[PDB]
């Protein structure tokens, strides 16, 4: 801590202790069932684009790995997470929307973006976070002839909220003259076929996405990857793991008063001090294991290499990973006697450390 | 806002005023000495428990030795105020037994053996009007461990590093130099403050200090009982205003919220993210891999490291301020009370 | 019907969060209704459909079963869908499509394009009901409270914090609100949210027991 | 700007310590000039002779 | 005619406050102590005032010194005319050299410097791809204008706090020479002084 | 560069607040030597203990 190899007389923060873990604890809900992944995957067609489709996930054991194995596809572009600790980390709720769209367009399916597909059709929100998934599909949604089963909205009157979809089909008016339920003079129909055909560029091929918007929330875990849950122990500083967030700490049971709707306590710092066990219905306390400051007192190396340890704020008589206790801490190899001189080195309320023939030991008084 | 009372004093070329009679005042002066003594860890307060934030956080070079030092600096110079305000006798003198002092009543500012704690009535009531942030100066893990009713400010103080060291002075030793003084100064007078203590009766001594102010020493002589009594009414009018009014001590107030509102805000800032996507660290070790997590690490590190910055800068400028107060402090202790001043208005 | 006013009287703060804080004082930014504000008084007695502006608060000071089921959506009859909530004394149906209706809709005691379908545990179990219906990024979200009363005169003097109850993913476009009555006299108040700024107090038990405003008065913005 | 004040939210309270200590200096300023000035008990005026 | 300075710095959202007390009532307290201590002498600041002709009070002032009192009830006139002819030189001197007053005007400089340079420093990029905010937010899509926004955010909030930091050292130092002139205040006018060179 | 830059702006302005600091602590300490040259050699003093 002083970069010198000789030390003068005095007392010296050098370092700090820290109990370290002993086991680890996995805390995962106990479920067995598999999350529909396949059968989200394949289609024979997929929805447009004004009417994809939502699919509600929850309640199985979620599996990414098996992602890469059912489609060929590059652009695996997750936003708030990355693709591969997918499986460590622990939610609530998945939801898979399927549209197909063209090549030139995938690109606005990302947060904050501005476009066709992104202002009128689809619209992904600020704060979004999950993966989005596109692959090329020029095999099986193109044909010469030209697809007229796939549909996208020209225009609106208004631009659309994110995760809001509509059916309707009205006709569009740009004018004081009302349409009246005929596609003439300012009168226009909003579904425009893509038309897909297979002798287009690369940039106009169909796109089969798959977009996964994960629920990271405070509600209970129902959907997430598969880890093995280990007993429960209390009482002893662990490393524990519960629905997803890791820790170090020693766990004790809670008197604290969690509503039923409730699931972590946070302290003023915004760390967690509460927990509730997945499996069975119970609060555990979260707070750190022993900690504090070490003090070496010595005096000069041409007088002595003896040294006193100072372990301050805590009590060594109850946990202490010639032992003297002091308001400052505790004291490890210096006598206490009952004399008093002037404080050659200080240490704490009162109490001084000097170096004296009463044969040569580091001292302590009042 | 008002001024003052108007007054027009009447001057003329023959005419002068001079009084008849006299009162004896005793006033208080407050002054701080010393502050709260605090060191930081850093490993524990920016990144806390992790490998990966400490590997780089030793990337940034010697700002937390830095930090260290001038905290040690502040903790150091604390003591040494202590020292240079109170610790200015060479023996610890002893009152007599006997208490007449010309009739002069010194009961309530003398220490009473009634209490392990010397103290006396005055003392007692300055150190029952601070009301103490309660520091970590006593350890207090045992309480921090146990959860009990809600979690309080001074263990989240302490889980994140933040520690108050004690005084090298207890209470008792300050009450001690401070009967030392009181003693020498009613024995001896001026006398213990130029060498040894030499002893004087006490109406002897006033008569020199009448005679220090251009008043004759006969006055004290022949009104030797009024001027007790008004010594006396004048004590027992500083008990009454200390016991009554509890905004007196304002200062020593001042400098104990400083302290702790200091701490609170350091902690309040641990949960800012700065730009980040969280202000937790395992929520974003746990949620990315090694680039990104590390850039978000970064942020949180440098947002963390400059409010250390501010909390040790704002602490250098408060010590600064009160080791001033206790210059102050000290020259008042030497002037005042180890001898007569002839300054005005000191 | 009957139109009268109110005023709200510092009634109506939720839950912003499912995070229990205890023995702290939280700021947060959430819509919420304002403390003191002008809320409207109902009569159920004859009924155009109510406004959505941004959120709507409801209390309620009858019992039983006369009062039930809400009516979500921009338009009626088709042509867009619309948000749908039944309660009955056994079970609540959440459904989201086009459906058919009359110009009064009720529901009587003795579609298309059709997509969401919700089954979960019924809303109920000296009565005020009270309700927080919002909207945000395709999201609607309940907050309910069922507390007692000592004069059924106006709504009372004291706080009673708003605990959720589903988090559906509707996803729709909300503008006009329509209510449901049950037919073989009821009361209640509307009121809407606007984005505010709260300062929420906890007490030991996590529960919240006072709140201020931030824009009310200049008292509000200093304890802010 | 809209945008800054929502990005500016996340740093926490620096801008609340640097507005308290703007508020001392200010305080500290009218605390000087009457511990220098405001001195005398009473206004006391001259005689008209002079 | 040209925007100034002061509405540059107003419109940034730096204010100047007015002082409690003003010209005037600095100027009635400066009347009364000249007042005092031209009528009563140190009388009137160890309690009430009492009159005293003023030959008197400067025999008393000599008597202090260790000149006894009849030199100056035999140089009366010369000591009084000696007195006007200094007087009239602080006038001169006044009036004419202008190199007097410099620490009062330091203090203005510095206090006027800090703020034209707080200023002065919202016209630097920092990093970013403008200095202007409104173009950041026009020219870029979101993820990409927070972070040039977080860039210039960083860049002002460490200029002001330097400028909250020098403000700091810098009030110290005026409340160092504030205790130092209120003890000018109770020594040499409230009283006597026996210090040399004060 | 632009990390590099941003680092050693941070500790050249760490340097120059101590520098600050400490000026003022000598500054003060300087106009106490000021005070004693003038009034212990120029003079005598009836302060007790200066
Ligand atoms: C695609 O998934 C379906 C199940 O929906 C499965 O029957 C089919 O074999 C899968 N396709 C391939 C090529 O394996
Ligand atoms: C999970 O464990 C809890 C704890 O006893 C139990 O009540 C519940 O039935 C278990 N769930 C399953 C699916 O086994
Ligand atoms: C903590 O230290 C105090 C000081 O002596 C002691 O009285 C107390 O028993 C200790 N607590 C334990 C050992 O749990
Ligand atoms: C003394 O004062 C009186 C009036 O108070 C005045 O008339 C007289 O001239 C004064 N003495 C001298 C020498 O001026
Ligand atoms: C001094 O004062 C105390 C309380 O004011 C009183 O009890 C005591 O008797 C007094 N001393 C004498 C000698 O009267
Ligand atoms: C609400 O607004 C109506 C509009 O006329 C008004 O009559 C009523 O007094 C208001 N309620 C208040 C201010 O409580
Ligand atoms: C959808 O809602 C927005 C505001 O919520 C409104 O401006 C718009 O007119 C609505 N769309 C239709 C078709 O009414
Ligand atoms: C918290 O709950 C306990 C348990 O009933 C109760 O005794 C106490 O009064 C409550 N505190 C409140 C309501 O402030």
């Amino acid at each position: 801590t002083l970069k010198s190899f000789t030390v003068e007389k005095g007392i010296y923060q050098t370092s700090n202790f820290r109990v370290q873990p002993t086991e680890s604890i996995v805390r995962f809900p106990n479920i067995t069932n598999l999350c529909p992944f396949h059968e989200v995957f394949n289609a024979t067609t997929f929805a447009s684009v004004y009417a994809w489709n939502r699919k509600r996930i929850s309640n199985c054991v979620a599996d990414y790995s098996v992602i890469y194995n059912f489609a060929p596809f590059f652009a695996f572009k997750c936003y708030g997470v990355s693709p591969t600790k997918l499986n460590d980390l622990c939610f609530t709720n998945v939801y898979a929307d399927s549209f197909v769209i063209r090549g030139n367009e995938v690109s606005q399916i990302a947060p904050g973006q501005t476009g066709n597909i992104a202002d009128y059709n689809y619209k992904l929100p600020d704060d979004f976070t999950g993966c989005v998934i596109a692959w090329n599909s020029n095999k099986l949604d193109s044909k010469p002839s030209g697809n007229y089963n796939y549909l996208y909205r020209l225009l609106r009157k208004s631009k659309l909220k994110p995760f809001e979809r509509d059916i309707s089909t009205e006709i569009y008016q740009a004018g004081n003259k009302p349409c009246n339920g005929v596609a003439g003079p300012n009168c226009y129909s909003p579904l425009q076929s893509y038309g897909f055909r297979p002798t287009y560029g690369v940039g106009h091929q169909p796109y089969r996405v798959v977009v996964l918007s994960f629920e990271l929330l405070h509600a209970p875990a129902t959907v997430c990857g598969p880890k093995k849950s280990t007993n429960l122990v209390k009482n002893k500083c662990v490393n524990f793991n519960f629905n997803g967030l890791t820790g170090t700490g020693v766990l004790t049971e809670s008197n604290k008063k969690f509503l039923p709707f409730q699931q972590f306590g946070r302290d003023i710092a915004d760390t967690t001090d509460a927990v509730r066990d997945p499996q069975t219905l119970e609060i555990l306390d979260i707070t750190p294991c022993s900690f504090g400051g070490v003090s070496v007192i010595t005096p000069g190396t041409n007088t002595s290499n003896q040294v006193a340890v100072l372990y301050q704020g805590v009590n060594c008589t109850e946990v202490p990973v010639n032992v003297f206790q002091t308001r400052a801490g505790c004291l490890i190899g210096a006598e206490y006697v009952n004399n008093s001189y002037e404080c050659d080195i200080p240490i704490g309320a009162g109490i001084c450390a000097s170096y004296q023939t009463q044969s040569q030991s580091i001292i302590a008084y009042t | 806002m008002s001024l003052g009372a108007e007054n027009s004093v009447a001057y003329s070329n023959n005419s002068i005023a001079i009084p008849t009679n006299f009162t004896i005042s005793v006033t208080t002066e407050i002054l701080p000495v010393s502050m709260t003594k605090t060191s930081v860890d850093c490993t524990m307060y920016i990144c806390g428990d992790s490998t990966e934030c400490s590997n780089l956080l030793l990337q940034y070079g010697s700002f937390c030795t830095q930090l260290k030092r001038a905290l040690t600096g502040i903790a150091v110079e604390q003591d040494k105020n202590t020292q240079e305000v109170f610790a200015q006798v060479k023996q610890i003198y002893k009152t007599p037994p006997i208490k007449y002092f010309g009739g002069f009543n010194f009961s309530q500012i003398l220490p009473d053996p009634s209490k392990p704690s010397k103290r006396s009535f005055i003392e007692d009531l300055l150190f029952n009007k601070v009301t103490l942030a309660d520091a970590g100066f006593i350890k207090q893990y045992g309480d921090c461990l146990g959860d009990i009713a809600a979690r309080d400010l001074i263990c989240a103080q302490k889980f994140n590093g933040l520690t108050v060291l004690p005084p090298l002075l207890t209470d008792e030793m300050i009450a001690q130099y401070t009967s030392a003084l009181l003693a020498g100064t009613i024995t001896s007078g001026w006398t213990f403050g130029a060498g040894a203590a030499l002893q004087i009766p006490f109406a002897m001594q006033m008569a020199y200090r009448f005679n220090g102010i251009g008043v004759t020493q006969n006055v004290l002589y022949e009104n030797q009982k009024l001027i007790a009594n008004q010594f006396n009414s004048a004590i027992g009018k500083i008990q009454d205003s200390l016991s009554s009014t509890a905004s007196a001590l304002g200062k020593l107030q001042d400098v104990v919220n400083h302290n702790a509102q200091a701490l609170n805000t350091l902690v309040k800032q641990l949960s800012s993210k700065f730009g980040a996507i969280s202000s937790v660290l395992n929520d974003i070790l746990s949620r990315l891999d090694k680039v990104e997590a590390e850039v978000q690490i970064d942020r949180l590190i440098t947002g963390r490291l400059q409010s250390l910055q501010t909390y040790v800068t704002q602490q250098l400028i408060r010590a600064a301020e009160i080791r001033a107060s206790a210059n102050l402090a000290a020259t008042k202790m030497s002037e005042c009370v180890l001898g007569q001043s002839k300054r005005v208005d000191f | 019907r009957t139109q009268s006013y109110t005023n709200s009287f510092t009634r109506g703060v939720y839950y912003p969060d499912k995070v229990f804080r205890s023995s702290v004082l939280h700021s947060t930014h959430d819509l919420f209704l304002p403390f003191f504000s002008n809320v409207t008084w109902f009569h159920a007695i004859h009924n155009p459909a109510l406004p959505f502006n941004d959120g709507v608060y409801f209390a309620s000071t009858e019992k039983s079963n006369i009062i039930r089921g809400w009516i979500f959506g921009t338009t009626l009859d088709s042509k867009t869908q619309s948000l749908l909530i039944v309660n009955n004394a056994t079970n609540v149906v959440i459904k989201v499509c086009e459906f058919q209706f009359c110009n009064d809709p009720f529901l009587d005691v003795y579609a298309n394009n059709c997509t969401f379908e919700y089954v979960s545990q019924p809303f109920l179990m000296k009565n005020l009901r009270e309700f927080v219906f919002k909207n945000i990024d395709g999201y609607f979200k309940i907050y309910s409270k069922h507390t007692p009363i000592n004069l059924e005169r106006d709504l009372p003097q004291g706080f009673s914090a708003l605990e959720p109850l589903v988090d559906l993913p509707i996803g729709i476009n909300i503008t006009r609100f329509q209510t449901l009555l049950a037919l073989h006299a009821a009361a209640y108040y509307v009121g809407y949210l606007q984005p505010r700024t709260f300062l929420l107090k906890y007490n030991e038990n996590g529960t919240i027991t006072d709140a201020v405003d931030c824009a009310l008065d200049p008292l509000s913005e200093t304890k802010c």
